[PDB]
RNA sequence: AAUUACCGAAUCUUUGAACGCAAACGGCGCAUGGGAGAAGCUCGUGUCAUCCCCGUGCAUGCCAUAUUCUCAGUGUCGAA
RNA sequence: CACGAGUUGUUCGGAAACUGAGCACAACGUUAUAUCGUUUUGUUAGGAAAGUGAAGGUGUGUCGGCGG
RNA sequence: CAGACCUGAGUGUGGCAGGACUACCCGCCGAACUUAAGCAUAUUACUCAGCGGAGGAAAAGAAAACAACCGUGAUUCUCUCAGUGAGCGGCGAGCGAAGAGGGAACGAACUCGUUGCCGAAUCGGGUCUUACAAGGCCUUGAGUUGUGGCACAAAUAUCAU
């Protein structure tokens, strides 16, 4: 028999095979040149974002509600090649995700609107 | 063949050398769950009797089932309306432990079918029942013409329904005619017959 | 107040965008029998409770 | 672990009690030099595999295909009776030589009967210590008791 | 009477005498009760009305 | 009109497939600047065939995957670890029930009784 | 009629004990070998008052018998109990107040 | 490439028996595949730490199963 | 009333991430039936619920010291 | 020592159970208003409400059945038996069937255990045949603590050739 320090039993450990990576369940084709049309929706042209746009080089766009600040950032590179120095995201009380772009200082934001076409 | 000797010495539970196997088996079940799995039957000629077969896809368990009346479930033993309904510890169900047993062991694993069951042991405070279970994908099950009839969707949870042996038992279908004409097909079935208003179209 | 769940904003996101006049050309269309909406609602009529 | 309790607690329990003479006779084992000398015997005597009873099938089919007016004997070689079922036939009709029963069986009731059986039928008999070890012997896990109705010249002796 | 090998601590309870000081007041048993139980004040049964 | 016909879709590769899913989608979201910023209603008239041609695009993708992996997962060695979203749909009660195989099985002595009284055809005058 | 006073404080509900602020059971030191067969001695640390009990309640700690920890019970003061006196547990212990002893 | 009707091929967000863990939290994990990566490194190309995004597996119970997987028992043996 | 707008966080509040009066999933038991009971007085369940790992043996790399 | 068996665990792999629906059907649980010119037995009622479980039907069903005849012949259902010179009932209020007869339906019958004779001839799992074949080959994996075959009144061997 083995000896046992310990008051009470426990189970021993044994060998355990771990699990195989099944095939996948989900079929689908997904492209990934696509998801940052997904993440940025459509730019605002109000008041206050055309005031932004001169004064702050800052771009408004109504975003994914679902979406990150991080994949904003990406998707504002892969969509227009701009660098995003800072995102700032508020979900209106309409429920849509809207989002304050600074472009950094290299980059024009209102040459960045002509371009998209908001000017 | 041997089955005859098992079988005889199952019909002499009082000597000396069954009370004492049985007291040993008692004494252990105690210390055991209210549902146990099982490799093999501890009476394999009443299992195989009953439909049990040594094959993959034959499950056996055992179920506790505690002995004793009904109490009627009121609180402290109030009761309203006639006397006649005041009893609270006098009245029985009316059904047996059996089926009791049976539909246990049912309605914890859904994934079986509850083939039948048989008495195995008793004492003072519980009674035993082993319940044959059989898995309906089991390919074996499946393919064997004597009990793939089992997978069919119109015997699950049988037991519940009160289809098997003991089911039977305590609704009255082990008499026939004149002692279970008001019980055939069942008591309701017959209520509706004996109750129901008939409108011929010309009377 | 300041706190609630986002689902509670949504919901209350959607009651606004329902809360709308019916669109002048809808009574223009062949079969039309709608005039106004008759789900309108004000904020000291009918309480949400969300 | 509480399975480990109750099965020690078991055994405590059978000791304790008053045991009866048909259970009682399953403790008082043949000798250990008898039980090695008649587990030898099982072993020389073991049933055929099912690799060996099919190469001598085939063997005889290619004789039936080869001569098919000729008639030859399906018969398997002389070996031990194994299983419950053909060990109690041999024993109600007086083939059985000698009778090994097994004293382990759970449940105790498939062997309980077998003893008083075969003294009935003035067979030979005793009772082994393990049916593993019988099942060993006859190339199976377990075996509750095993039946010898032959031997050949040479282990008439033994036997 | 008890078994022999039962323990026993040599000495009598600290704290002897507590219940010799007079409470006098109503709020000195609402102090003594609230680490006890929720059991005071005590209504009589005969203030109370016979259906409970 | 920016309508793209199925039948080129069945003759395009998947990578061909891909990029003109990429020029669909890109010139569906010019056309929401479009619609943010008023517009004319000759741009806004193509938001409609670009949206159903992208369906078109993904419906081709997608039909072709699902029948490209059927196909590879046929293999009788490979057919046990098919995924269920590509396995048969019926109904839960009919992929449980007994097939006609399984289900018209007999004993050897039933089998024998079939063959030994058959069932007759027969007239009477 | 009405369920009386008496029967109601047997559900529990708002009759139980106000157990907060209470530092735990009081009792002796499990009986273990080292009290079947020789002594434990600890010191006591604190003396201390629990609200509900009139009686003091003191905080000896011994050291573990089997592992390198310390034990700390709590037991009921008898009256003398003092911070820093010497409490002795077993069969071997002497006779004096605050020691436990077999009867 | 009209439009209707029908149906075999598809898509099918958050959820709910709801089942990785939670929840007035559009929250947080353990594995395993990816994706994007303006720091660093290499020759704007590659590669890429932390961070971020996505797919799949992971509730419990039961049955079957193990190229015959890994173990426990002062259970019964048998060999040291 | 109609139309158009407004709520920008590495540090503020919450969560990620504490325990409290307490709740009750699992587990076990009960009940004809779980839609019942136990579940913090250090604490689940007759109760095998630890997949975490100190010192070591085996390879890689970063080092201090000797000899050649 | 090992190792085996028994009993019990962990993990991998392949599956199932979970909820909804619930008119009808099956199993439990189960009242009262009401009626009795009051009321407790009784009646409403083996009903409503409550909890479980199925199917296109369910349940029942191949005699331990009726009958007492010149006999009938699984079950279910219909007329009828019959609101009954049956019976039950503070024999009060009320309650209350069964066999036979005319019919509907019906190719309606089968399986196991046991017994006797056989004894792995069986089952899963690989693999091949256009095939997860009711097939061949292989396999200790299961199984002798017994899978499967043949015969048992509709019967009068099986087992070759
Ligand atoms: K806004
Ligand atoms: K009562
Ligand atoms: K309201
Ligand atoms: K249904
Ligand atoms: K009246
Ligand atoms: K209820
Ligand atoms: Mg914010
Ligand atoms: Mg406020
Ligand atoms: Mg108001
Ligand atoms: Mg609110
Ligand atoms: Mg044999
Ligand atoms: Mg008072
Ligand atoms: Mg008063
Ligand atoms: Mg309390
Ligand atoms: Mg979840
Ligand atoms: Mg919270
Ligand atoms: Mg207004
Ligand atoms: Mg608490
Ligand atoms: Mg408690
Ligand atoms: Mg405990
Ligand atoms: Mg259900
Ligand atoms: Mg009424
Ligand atoms: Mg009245
Ligand atoms: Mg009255
Ligand atoms: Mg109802
Ligand atoms: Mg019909
Ligand atoms: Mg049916
Ligand atoms: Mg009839
Ligand atoms: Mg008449
Ligand atoms: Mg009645
Ligand atoms: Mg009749
Ligand atoms: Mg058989
Ligand atoms: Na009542
Ligand atoms: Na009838
Ligand atoms: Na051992
Ligand atoms: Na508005």
């Amino acid at each position: 028999r083995k000896s046992y320090t310990r008051p009470q039993f426990r189970r021993p450990h044994t060998y355990r095979k771990p699990a195989m990576a099944k095939p996948s369940n989900r079929v689908t084709v997904e492209s990934k040149d696509i998801a940052a049309f997904n993440v940025i929706r459509y730019p605002l042209t109000t008041d206050k974002a055309m005031k932004k746009i001169e004064e702050n080089n800052t771009l408004t766009f109504i975003v994914d509600s679902r979406a990150n600040k991080t994949e904003i950032k990406k998707a504002m590179r892969k969509l227009y090649q701009v660098k995003a120095v800072k995102v700032n995201t508020l979900i209106r009380p309409d429920g849509l995700k809207k989002a304050y772009i600074r472009l950094s200082a290299a980059h024009d934001a209102l040459d960045t609107a002509n371009k998209i076409g908001l000017v | 063949g041997a089955f005859m000797y098992l079988n005889e010495l199952w019909k002499k539970k009082s000597s000396d050398v069954m009370r004492f196997i049985q007291r040993i088996r008692s004494w252990e079940f105690r210390h055991q769950h209210t549902v146990v799995r099982l490799r093999r039957p501890t009476r394999p000629e009443k299992a195989r009797m009953l439909g049990y077969k040594t094959k993959q896809g034959f499950c056996v368990f055992r179920v506790r089932v505690r002995r004793g009346g009904r109490k009627r479930p009121v609180h402290k033993g109030i009761t309203y309306g006639k006397p006649k309904t005041s009893g609270v510890l006098g009245m029985k169900l009316n059904k047996n432990n059996q089926a009791v047993a049976e539909q246990r062991l049912g309605k914890r694993f859904g994934n079986l079918r509850v083939l039948n069951s048989y008495w195995v042991n008793m004492d003072s405070t519980f009674k035993w029942y082993e319940v044959i279970a059989v898995d309906p994908m089991c390919k074996t099950i499946r393919r064997d013409p004597r009990i793939n009839w089992i997978v069919n969707s119109v015997h699950k949870h049988r037991e519940q329904r009160g289809l098997t042996s003991a089911g039977r038992k305590h609704r009255g279908l082990r008499h026939k005619g004149h002692k279970a004409s008001k019980l055939r097909p069942s008591y309701r079935a017959a209520w509706r017959r004996n109750n129901r208003i008939v409108f011929l179209r010309k009377r | 107040g300041r706190f609630k769940p986002l689902a509670v904003k949504k919901k209350y996101a959607k009651k606004m965008n329902q809360n709308k006049p019916v669109p002048y050309w809808i009574r223009l269309r062949t079969g039309n029998r709608i005039k106004w909406n008759e789900k309108r609602r004000h904020w000291r009529r009918t309480k949400l409770n969300y | 672990p509480t399975f480990v309790t109750m099965q020690r607690k078991k055994r405590v329990l059978q000791r304790r009690l008053k045991v009866p003479p048909a259970l009682n006779q399953f403790t008082k084992v043949l000798d250990r030099a008898s039980r090695n000398e008649a587990l030898k015997l099982i072993k020389k005597y073991a049933p055929e595999t099912r690799k060996a009873r099919r190469e001598r099938l085939q063997k005889v089919a290619e004789e039936k295909k080869k001569d098919p007016k000729k008639t030859v004997s399906t018969k398997a070689p002389l070996a031990v009776v194994t299983g419950l079922q053909e060990v109690t036939r041999a024993i109600e009709k007086k083939q059985a030589r000698m009778v090994v029963i097994a004293n382990n069986v759970d449940p105790v009731e498939l062997v309980l009967w077998m003893p008083n059986l075969c003294r009935a039928n003035k067979i030979p008999y005793a009772i082994v210590k393990d049916m593993a070890r019988l099942g060993d012997a006859i190339g199976r896990k377990t075996a509750t008791c095993v039946a010898l109705t032959d031997v050949n010249a040479e282990d008439e002796a033994t036997l | 009477s008890v078994p022999s090998t039962s323990r026993a601590m040599i000495g009598i309870i600290s704290g002897g005498g507590r219940i010799e000081k007079p409470v006098l007041k109503a709020g000195n048993s609402f102090y003594r009760f609230r680490g006890k139980r929720n059991c005071w004040p005590k209504v009589r049964g005969v203030a109370r009305n016979p259906v409970e | 009109s920016h309508h793209m016909k199925i039948k080129d879709l069945r003759e395009k590769s998947k990578d061909d497939l891909l990029k003109t899913l990429t020029e669909y989608k890109k010139e569906l979201s010019q056309l929401r600047v479009v619609q943010q910023t008023g517009g004319a209603e000759t741009r806004l008239g193509r938001i409609r065939p670009i949206r159903k041609s992208i369906a078109r695009i993904l419906t081709v993708l997608n039909q072709n995957e699902r029948s490209n992996l059927k196909m590879f997962y046929a293999d009788r060695k490979l057919r046990c670890k098919t995924p269920k979203v590509l396995r048969t749909k019926l109904t839960h009660r009919r992929r449980l029930a007994l097939k006609e195989n399984e289900k018209n099985r007999k004993t050897s002595r039933q089998m024998r009784q079939a063959h030994k009284f058959p069932k007759r055809v027969y007239a009477v005058k | 009629g009405k369920t009386v006073l008496s029967c109601r404080k047997g559900n529990g509900s708002v009759y139980q004990v106000h157990g907060h602020k209470r530092l735990g059971p009081a009792k002796l030191r499990i009986l273990d070998y080292a009290e079947r067969h020789g002594y434990m001695r600890g010191v006591v640390k604190s003396i201390e008052h629990e609200a509900g009990r009139g009686a003091a309640l003191a905080r000896v700690e011994f050291r573990h018998p089997y592992k390198f920890r310390r034990v700390k019970e709590l037991m009921v003061a008898p009256e003398g109990m003092f911070t820093g006196q010497s409490v002795f547990c077993g069969q071997k212990a002497p006779l004096a107040i605050g020691n436990v002893l077999p009867l």
